[PDB]
């Protein structure tokens, strides 16, 4: 892990909930290259206990898509590990600042990979919020080049049946 | 990146097969009949005298 602590006695409960996918800072260049056409993504949380059920949804090409993932409980309250689901590896998820009612940042570190996210209850953001995720971004040591914002509409609850992933 | 893993992209063919094709084809037919008859008849005389 890198040098990142979760937020102070995160709570799963208040953070359960819809949450809107505003922006990603990442290295991972599929943002770079082709950054246009990601999709509006939202985040419907809720409390597995300690783990929580996380189902993305996104419009793949405009099929509404469901990947309802567990952020299994790695053992310290606000950080989560994602099973491992395969070659895709261990994902370890931080909880790193919220406040329940409107954001929250969340960072994501893979082997030689840190990615954090910026999700908001509504939209759109404050700025306040905006320029502090920014500076989360610069302690992280990514660059403005390396901010992709995700598109404020199409928004797409309930992947039928089929469409869902469930990754587990 | 919700994407399309390449994995399994090839089979090796067994070399008792000659061919495996793996052509995908779908073929639906249907057929429903249905036949109803009634033929219903009274006939009656009544008489007095």
């Amino acid at each position: 892990i890198s040098t990142i602590q979760p937020k102070a006695n995160f709570d799963a409960q208040q953070f359960a909930g819809t949450w809107l996918l505003v922006a990603v800072g990442s290295a991972c260049r599929f943002l770079q290259e082709q950054g246009h056409r990601a999709e509006a993504t939202t985040l419907h949380v809720a409390p597995q206990g300690t783990a929580m059920a996380v189902s993305t949804f996104r419009k793949l090409d405009g099929i509404c898509w469901q990947v309802r993932q567990l952020y299994g409980d790695t053992g310290v309250l606000g950080r989560f590990l994602l099973q491992a689901r395969d070659a895709r590896g261990a994902v370890h998820v931080v909880v790193a600042e919220t406040d329940y009612q409107s954001f929250a940042v969340l960072y994501l570190e893979r082997a030689g990979q840190l990615s954090v996210k910026l999700y908001a209850r509504s939209l759109p953001v404050s700025d306040s919020v905006l320029s502090g995720f920014e500076q989360r971004v610069q302690e992280a040591h990514l660059t403005e080049d390396q901010i992709f914002y995700f598109p404020k509409y199409g928004f797409c609850e309930a992947a039928d049946q089929f469409h869902v992933l469930d990754e587990v | 990146r919700l994407y399309y893993g390449d994995d399994e992209k090839y089979f090796r063919k067994p070399y008792n097969f000659l061919k495996y094709h793996f052509e995908a084809l779908a073929d639906t037919g249907i057929s429903s009949e249905f036949y109803d008859n009634a033929n219903d008849l009274l006939s009656k005389v009544k008489k007095d005298k």
